[PDB]
């Protein structure tokens, strides 16, 4: 599986979490940004790893980082 | 961690075809294996260098075994300019008899090749007569390559498994590697020069049963001891010597004579002899440099320490380089491929221009391919070079340990040094291309005498300062009371004055405007392929489009279409770009070598002189010139001893094309048709009852790249053999 | 005309116009001074 | 819009053909090769004589020197 | 002379290339009428061809064995003509075109939307900038000497 | 020919056939 | 707290498209929870056609 | 030129440099920069045992310490020069 990572200069925009085409992402309730949410990845076994997400996010550097690394079924994105 | 990579649980467990081709294409990263120890990493290198020393061993021993069995060594060393020498036998069931007739050459009883790698020669000339003589040799070396896989074995068991700690004694390991393995190797080396080389030249017959009952000189080593040296160069060989004979043999065993046996083109053995004995000495003084367990000599970390300039114009110098060294073996293998990379290049440079084997001279097609052989070897090597110092530093730079040091200080103007190779990269092509170009259209139009034809006048100067005449420069050695002429007329220099100055030898050729424009082109590739890997280099562990790279290693697919699109981003890929880079250099190297040499032996150097200032003349007075043979080795009337050589052309133009599928499309068109045919065989009868254990999926992103790049290498690499071989061999230059 | 003269003023029209200018100049000096190949 | 462009396009084409007759009718050999099609080498262009570039005005026949030219126009 | 070569108006295969070379011309030549257009018109390549080989055997241009000239750009003073010269010319033009370039980023560098007129001249402000370059080596080397040139 | 006739086909159709089946067994065992 | 609004600071993030560039203080956060609470604009987008960023008080630096 | 007087004379006066005129500055120097170290180590205190300098050769009664490794040292220096000087004169090379 993909490993997914979020960094705490995150804005809480979301933006991640639409792109998204396997629901990887989540938002979770924080006080670090003013919209008070983070970003989260608690479901990276269905990762793909496009980085639909990262094209998505505003953060000088990258708050949503996509590191890929072991190839499953899933990741690999194999409907067979 | 239970199947096929049993070093990577991470691929174990893929499903696809993936995982046996990155099982097979990481087995020997050993880095990124699952729990690799620093102890562990050392061990393995180690026990593979003696599993590479078996395999090298046993290729020289089947290289003997195949010549004494199968070659005519015995009938080329009694005839050497009238016997192709054989390489090996051919058995093929698929010939047909004109192709069993065609192969049937030298004085063999059936179909052989052709040995191009010049063993005959150098055997030959450093002693072996017989094929007795080879076989006590193959089988010596079969035992050297079962020794060396005995120890390998032995140093991976734990009683004899060596720390880290000892790996990293690099005073001991130097003071050994100069000493021993350079000097007494090139000490002993002199030695069989003497003992039994010389000798072989002077008609004598010296082998281990009587070498100790035969002196190597009339004075026994009585002049060795007292000082007494010159006795040993006293009566050398005469200019009329003929080798292998006593004809005019002379007892000198260490001269200076500088150029060439007249007979057989090639250094003089007791030149050679007496090079090993004197370098020997210089390694053996040499390797007595540093501390180990005597209480003398230099800690290299103090000595890199103090190389600090005071004014701090390169900030704290070396300080802290020995252990970024020492620590990182990407550090040391690209030092080693660096300077193993230079004089690879520089022993092609000087075997043809300055042979050492009799009668290899006169071997055109051996001295094409050696000099071939050569540099793509040296450019390949070179590659490597600056991909381990991209990989050293993503896996082993320490910017803390190295701060503002020498190296770090590479970093900080990484910019600086890029645009500049950029700049130079630049005005070479433009200016390069602008000439021929140029050059052409006058060419076309008519009027060649307006061409722009520069004479190389730096180089000519360098060669007349060598003692070359053919410019009316008269520098230093051209001159007539230059204290360098005086110094060396009484040694080396009547010798070497000869040589230089015979113009039908490789020493030092006359160059013109031809030679200018290709060595600018020459610099171009250089320039250009070095920009690649320094680029690629300096930017792996980060640059402003991916600031984070060091956390992605030195080979991943990308980062993504985002940002603007990253294909190629990788330290890995600048090093993929830079292969082509590298294949077009050594080609614009080989076809000036080979041209310029094939000219040569023709007698007319006037064709390349002047069809090599514009590039129509090396399309149509090079490569299609000189194609005509090679693509008659078989046609609709027959075929002869070329055909193999014909073939091969064809099949290096098609593994080359085949290359370019791989490198121009790419992976999401293939996985999508993968699919399609993953449906047909799941809905097809009779075919549905057998079922694959592995999934099949497109080739990964980084894996076609290298699919694409290998395919293009090897094809490059066939086409321009086959086309060399036969070009020079259907001739003989 | 003053928007036509912003248009005349694009990058590649005024491109065209100076590199014809050019080439008309290059032209000439080589029809006066042809086959320079000093200086 | 296409429809407009498709007139552009047309604008185009006969500007093209313009140029095909007319230098058939200033810069050819037509005249001279209907006389002798066998031989005379159909040349309906002309280069200026500028760095060397004349050589590009072939001895196609007819009293004539340009570029031989391989439309067909002449036929038509 | 240098590099072994010889005068191209001494050699004799120089001469040889320009007799082949009118031989060539005249082969055509004699297939029009010597009124014609064609005539005139292989007779002007053959006096060009004529004035060219006069030119360059009395500039000085040296030749090799193959009758062609070779240039000499060692900075040997008989053949300055050969690099050293056009090659200052070059460098002339070359920075005033970069030092009128790089005038004309700055002067639109604090505009409003700068991109604006980088993909539509403003003619009038360049017309006015286009003879800064005449005098390039020393504004140059002034903005050098006052920290103008470089930024830190 | 006595010994090109047997190694011959011994190295270009025997191993190569016992090669690739030996392997496709322990890349493909679990 | 920050630096005032339209204050000129230099960028010290290393990973930043406008590292050692200059931008100008939109706002500051004054809520002391928030971890980068000084917005930048700048002149020049970066690779993702973006002209403004959050940056910590540390990674500021008025010029 | 007799070899063994050249040779003798050559160690002879190697031997003597190297004891009293350049002894200090030979040892001044050793201690500047010591043993090779590894990470801030030496290679014995790393492990490598057999990196062990041998403290028993160089133990010496000799009053400043003169021991047997110098001997070595400076006595292959003489031999060098020894052995430069004979050659040079068995040939007859004229400048
Ligand atoms: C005298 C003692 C001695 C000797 C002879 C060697 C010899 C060697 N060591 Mg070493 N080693 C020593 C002491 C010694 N070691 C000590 C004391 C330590 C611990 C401090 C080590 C630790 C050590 C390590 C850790 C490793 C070695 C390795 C090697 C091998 C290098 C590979 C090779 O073959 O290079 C051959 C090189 C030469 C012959 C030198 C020539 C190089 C030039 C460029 C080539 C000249 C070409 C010449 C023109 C040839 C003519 C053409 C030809 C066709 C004839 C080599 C056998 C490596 C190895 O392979 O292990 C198996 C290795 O990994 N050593
Ligand atoms: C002393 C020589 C030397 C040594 C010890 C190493 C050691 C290493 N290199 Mg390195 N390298 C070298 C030379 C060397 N290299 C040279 C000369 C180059 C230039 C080509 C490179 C370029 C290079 C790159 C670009 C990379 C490495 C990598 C590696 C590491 C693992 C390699 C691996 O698992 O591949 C194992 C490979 C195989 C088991 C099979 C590979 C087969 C090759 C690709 C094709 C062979 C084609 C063949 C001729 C076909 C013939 C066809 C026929 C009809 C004739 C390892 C640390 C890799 C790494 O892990 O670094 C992070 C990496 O990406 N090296
Ligand atoms: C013949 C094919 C070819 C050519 C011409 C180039 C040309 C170049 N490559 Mg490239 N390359 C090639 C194949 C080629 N490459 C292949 C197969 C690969 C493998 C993927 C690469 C990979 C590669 C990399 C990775 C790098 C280069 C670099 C370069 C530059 C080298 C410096 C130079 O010569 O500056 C002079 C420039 C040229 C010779 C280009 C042509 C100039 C033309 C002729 C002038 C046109 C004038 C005329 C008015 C145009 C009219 C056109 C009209 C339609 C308007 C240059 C732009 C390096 C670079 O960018 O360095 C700065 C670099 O980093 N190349
Ligand atoms: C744009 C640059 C340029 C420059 C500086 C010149 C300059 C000159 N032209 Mg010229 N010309 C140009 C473009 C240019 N022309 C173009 C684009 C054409 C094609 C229509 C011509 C067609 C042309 C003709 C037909 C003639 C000139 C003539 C002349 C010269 C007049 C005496 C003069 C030096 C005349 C001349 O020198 O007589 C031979 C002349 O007869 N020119
Ligand atoms: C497809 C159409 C076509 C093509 C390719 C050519 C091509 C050619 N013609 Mg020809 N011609 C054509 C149509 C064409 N013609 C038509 C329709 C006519 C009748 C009006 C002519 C009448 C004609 C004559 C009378 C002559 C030629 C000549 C030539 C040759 C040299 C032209 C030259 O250098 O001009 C010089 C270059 C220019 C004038 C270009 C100036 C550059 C400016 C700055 C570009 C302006 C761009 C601007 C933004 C857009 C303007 C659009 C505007 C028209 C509304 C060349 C082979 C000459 C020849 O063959 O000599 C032996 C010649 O004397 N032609
Ligand atoms: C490869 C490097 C190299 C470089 C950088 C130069 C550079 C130069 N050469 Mg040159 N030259 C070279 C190799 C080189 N040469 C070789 C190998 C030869 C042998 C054929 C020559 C033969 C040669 C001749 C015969 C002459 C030059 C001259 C010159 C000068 C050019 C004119 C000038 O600016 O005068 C400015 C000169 C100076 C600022 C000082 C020059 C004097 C000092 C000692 C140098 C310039 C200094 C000419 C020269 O010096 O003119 C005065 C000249 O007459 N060169
Ligand atoms: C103001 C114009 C200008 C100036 C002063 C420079 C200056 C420089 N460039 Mg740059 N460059 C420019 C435009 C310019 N460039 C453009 C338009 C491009 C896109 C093609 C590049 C692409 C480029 C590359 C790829 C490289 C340089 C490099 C360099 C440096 C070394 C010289 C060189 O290689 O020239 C090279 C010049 C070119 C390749 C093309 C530029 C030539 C154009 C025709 C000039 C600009 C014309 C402009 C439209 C003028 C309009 C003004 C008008 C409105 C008044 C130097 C700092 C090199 C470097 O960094 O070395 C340290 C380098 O690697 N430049
Ligand atoms: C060292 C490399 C080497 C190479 C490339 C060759 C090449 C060849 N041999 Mg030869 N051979 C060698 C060594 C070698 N020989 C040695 C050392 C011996 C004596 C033991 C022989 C004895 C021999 C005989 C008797 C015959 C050949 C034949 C042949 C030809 C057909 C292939 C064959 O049957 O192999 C035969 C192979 C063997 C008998 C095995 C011995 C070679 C070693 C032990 C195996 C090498 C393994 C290899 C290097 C694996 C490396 C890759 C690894 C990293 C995975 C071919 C030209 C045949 C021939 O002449 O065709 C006309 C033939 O009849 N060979
Ligand atoms: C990235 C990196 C890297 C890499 C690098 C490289 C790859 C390099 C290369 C380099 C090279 C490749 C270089 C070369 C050089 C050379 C030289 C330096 C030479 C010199 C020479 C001389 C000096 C000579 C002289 C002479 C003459 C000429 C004559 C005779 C006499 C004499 C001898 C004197 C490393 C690993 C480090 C690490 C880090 C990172
Ligand atoms: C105790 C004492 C003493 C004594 C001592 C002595 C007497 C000493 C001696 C010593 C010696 C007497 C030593 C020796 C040494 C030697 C050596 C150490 C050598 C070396 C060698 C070498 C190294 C060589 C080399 C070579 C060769 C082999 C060949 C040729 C070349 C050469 C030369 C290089 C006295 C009385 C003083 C004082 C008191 C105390
Ligand atoms: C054509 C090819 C396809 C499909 C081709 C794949 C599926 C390879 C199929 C190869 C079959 C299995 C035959 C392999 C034959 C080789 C000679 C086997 C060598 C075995 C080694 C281990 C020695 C994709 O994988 C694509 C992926 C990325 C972009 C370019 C490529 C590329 O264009």
């Amino acid at each position: 599986s993909h490993s997914v990572k979020i960094y705490d200069t995150c804005i809480g925009c979301t933006q991640c979490v639409r792109a998204c085409p396997t629901d990887v992402l989540e938002m979770i309730p924080w006080g670090g940004c003013k919209a008070k949410q983070i970003a989260s990845a608690p479901r990276t076994e269905d990762c793909v790893g496009c980085k639909r997400c990262e094209s998505a996010c505003p953060t000088d550097f990258l708050s949503v980082r996509v590191y890929l690394w072991h190839e499953t079924t899933r990741s690999m994105g194999l409907a067979y | 961690a239970l199947r096929f990579p049993r070093f990577s649980q991470g691929l174990a467990q893929d499903p696809t075809t993936r995982r046996i081709w990155f099982g097979i294409a990481t087995a020997h990263d050993f880095e990124s294996h699952d729990d690799i120890t620093e102890g562990r990493l050392y061990q393995n290198i180690f026990a593979s260098h003696f599993g590479q020393l078996a395999i090298i061993f046993l290729w020289t021993s089947g290289n003997l075994f195949h010549v004494a069995w199968q070659g005519n060594f015995e009938a080329w060393v009694q005839d050497p300019l009238h016997v192709r020498p054989i390489a090996h036998a051919i058995w093929d069931p698929h010939f047909g008899q004109p192709a069993v007739e065609a192969f049937t050459r030298g004085g063999a009883l059936g179909p052989v090749n052709i040995a191009y790698s010049g063993v005959y020669q150098w055997w030959y000339t450093i002693g072996l007569r017989t094929n007795e003589d080879l076989y006590t040799g193959a089988i010596f070396l079969l035992f050297l390559s079962f020794i060396s896989l005995l120890a390998g074995w032995l140093h991976l068991q734990p009683k004899w498994k060596p720390s880290v700690s000892w790996f990293k004694n690099a005073e001991s390991r130097l003071n050994h590697h100069l000493s021993g393995l350079f000097g007494v190797s090139s000490l002993a080396w002199a030695g069989h020069l003497v003992h039994v080389a010389i000798p072989g030249s002077r008609g004598e017959y010296v082998r281990w049963n009587n070498f100790l009952s035969v002196l190597p000189h009339p004075q026994g080593l009585g002049p060795l001891f007292t000082g007494q040296w010159n006795l040993y160069a006293q009566n050398p060989d005469s200019s009329n010597h003929l080798f292998s004979t006593s004809q005019g043999a002379g007892t000198a065993i260490l001269t200076l004579l500088g150029g060439f046996h007249p007979q057989t083109q090639s250094l003089w053995l007791t030149d050679m002899a007496h090079h090993h004995l004197a370098i020997a000495i210089l390694f053996l003084i040499g390797g007595h440099m540093y501390r180990t367990n005597f209480g003398i000599g230099h800690s290299i970390k103090y000595i890199l320490e103090a190389h600090i300039p005071p004014g701090g114009r390169l900030g704290r110098g070396h300080k802290g380089l020995y252990d970024t060294i020492n620590n990182s073996i990407h550090f040391q293998l690209g030092l080693a491929l660096a300077s193993l990379g230079v004089i690879t290049s520089l022993v092609a440079q000087h075997m043809y221009s300055l042979p050492a084997y009799a009668f290899i001279a006169q071997d055109f097609t051996t001295q094409a391919a050696l000099y071939t052989h050569h540099q793509y070897i040296a450019g390949f090597i070179m590659t490597g070079a600056f991909a381990h110092g991209a990989i050293f530093f993503i896996r082993d730079y320490n910017p803390e340990q190295n701060a503002d040091n020498v190296l770090a200080r590479m970093l900080e103007h990484k910019e600086a040094i890029i645009s500049h190779l950029s700049w130079a990269s630049l005005f070479l092509g433009f200016h390069t291309l602008g000439l021929y170009v140029h050059n052409d259209v006058m060419l076309a139009f008519g009027t060649p005498e307006k061409q722009i034809l520069i004479e190389p006048i730096f180089a000519q100067w360098i060669q007349s300062a060598h003692g070359k005449t053919s410019y009316g420069f008269d520098v230093l050695l051209s001159s007539t009371n230059s204290p360098a002429l005086n110094a060396g007329r009484s040694i080396w220099l009547p010798g070497w004055l000869n040589a230089i100055n015979e113009n039908s030898n490789s020493l030092f050729l006359t160059i013109g405007p031809g030679d200018f424009l290709v060595h600018h082109a020459i610099a171009l590739g250089l320039h250009t392929t070095t920009l690649i890997l320094v680029k690629g280099a300096l930017d792996a562990r980060g640059s402003k489009l991916m600031p984070d790279k060091k956390d992605f290693g030195y080979s991943f697919p990308c980062d993504g279409p985002g940002r603007g699109g990253t294909c190629d981003i990788s330290a890995w890929d600048a090093f993929y770009l830079a292969v082509f880079w590298m294949l077009n250099t050594i080609g614009w190297v080989t076809f000036y070598w080979h041209w310029k040499h094939i000219t040569l032996w023709q007698g007319n150097v006037s064709q390349f002189n002047e069809s090599s200032t514009y590039l129509m003349g090396w399309l149509r007075d090079y490569l299609w010139l000189n194609s005509s043979q090679l693509i008659n080795g078989y046609n609709p009337f027959g075929m002869n001893s070329l055909s193999v050589w014909a073939w091969m052309f064809l099949f290096g133009h098609l593994v080359w094309a085949t290359g370019f599928m791989f490198l121009i499309s790419w992976r999401g068109y293939w996985q999508e048709l993968i699919e399609t045919l993953a449906w047909a065989h799941e809905r097809t009868p009779l075919a549905n009852l057998i079922r694959w254990r592995d999934k099949p999926v497109a080739l990964s992103i980084v894996q076609a790249r290298l699919v694409g790049l290998v395919h293009f290498s090897v094809g490059y690499i066939f086409t321009y053999a086959a086309f060399l071989i036969a070009s020079t061999s259907g001739k003989f230059g | 005309m003053r928007d036509l003269k912003t248009y005349l003023s694009v990058a590649p029209v005024a491109s065209t116009l100076w590199f014809a200018a050019l080439a008309g100049l290059l032209i000439e000096i080589n029809r006066f001074f042809p086959d320079a190949l000093t200086f | 819009k296409v429809f407009s462009a498709h007139f552009g396009q047309l604008s185009i084409i006969f500007l093209w053909l313009s140029g095909m007759y007319f230098h058939g009718a200033r810069f050819s050999n037509y005249e001279a090769w209907l006389n002798d099609p066998t031989h005379i080498r159909p040349s309906a262009q002309v280069v200026w004589p500028i760095v060397g570039q004349e050589i590009l005005n072939g001895d196609v026949g007819g009293g004539f020197r340009g570029i031989q030219i391989t439309s067909g126009f002449f036929q038509i | 002379d240098i590099a072994g070569l010889t005068p191209c108006k001494d050699s004799k295969q120089f001469a040889k290339r320009e007799k082949q070379s009118i031989k060539k011309l005249e082969s055509s030549l004699k297939l029009y009428a010597p009124d014609s257009a064609p005539a005139l018109a292989i007779n002007a390549t053959i006096e060009k061809t004529k004035r060219r080989f006069d030119n360059y055997g009395k500039q000085g241009l040296l030749c090799g064995a193959d009758g062609l000239p070779h240039l000499i750009v060692s900075g040997d003073q008989r053949h300055w003509g050969e690099f050293i010269t056009p090659g200052i010319l070059f460098l002339y033009i070359a920075g005033w075109i970069g030092w009128v370039g790089r005038s004309y980023l700055i002067a639109i560098r604090d505009d409003k939307k700068p991109t604006q007129k980088e993909i539509i001249i403003d003619v009038p402000l360049a017309t006015r900038l286009v003879f800064r370059g005449f005098s390039w080596p020393i504004a140059a080397y002034r903005e050098l000497l006052n920290g103008e040139l470089v930024a830190k | 020919i006595n010994l090109p006739s047997l190694f011959v086909p011994l190295v270009g159709l025997l191993f190569p056939a016992v090669a690739m089946a030996s392997l496709f067994l322990h890349v493909e065992k679990r | 707290i920050g630096p005032k609004r339209g204050a000129k600071v230099k960028i010290l993030r290393q990973e930043s498209y406008w590292y050692k560039g200059t931008g100008s203080v939109v706002a500051v956060d004054q809520d002391p929870n928030t971890r980068y609470p000084v917005v930048v604009r700048f002149n020049k987008v970066n690779y993702a056609n973006v002209s403004t960023n959050n940056y910590a008080l540390d990674e500021v630096e008025e010029v | 030129l007799n070899p063994s007087l050249v040779i003798s004379l050559s160690t002879g006066l190697s031997l003597f440099l190297g004891r009293f005129v350049f002894f200090n500055f030979q040892r001044e120097n050793v201690a500047k920069q010591g043993l090779p170290e590894q990470n801030g180590v030496t290679h014995f205190e790393a492990g490598d045992t057999r990196a062990k300098e041998y403290v028993s050769l160089l133990k010496s009664n000799d009053p400043v310490g003169f021991n047997i490794v110098d001997v070595l040292a400076w006595g292959s220096i003489g031999h060098i020069v020894a052995y430069y000087i004979l050659a040079t004169s068995s040939n007859g090379y004229d400048p």
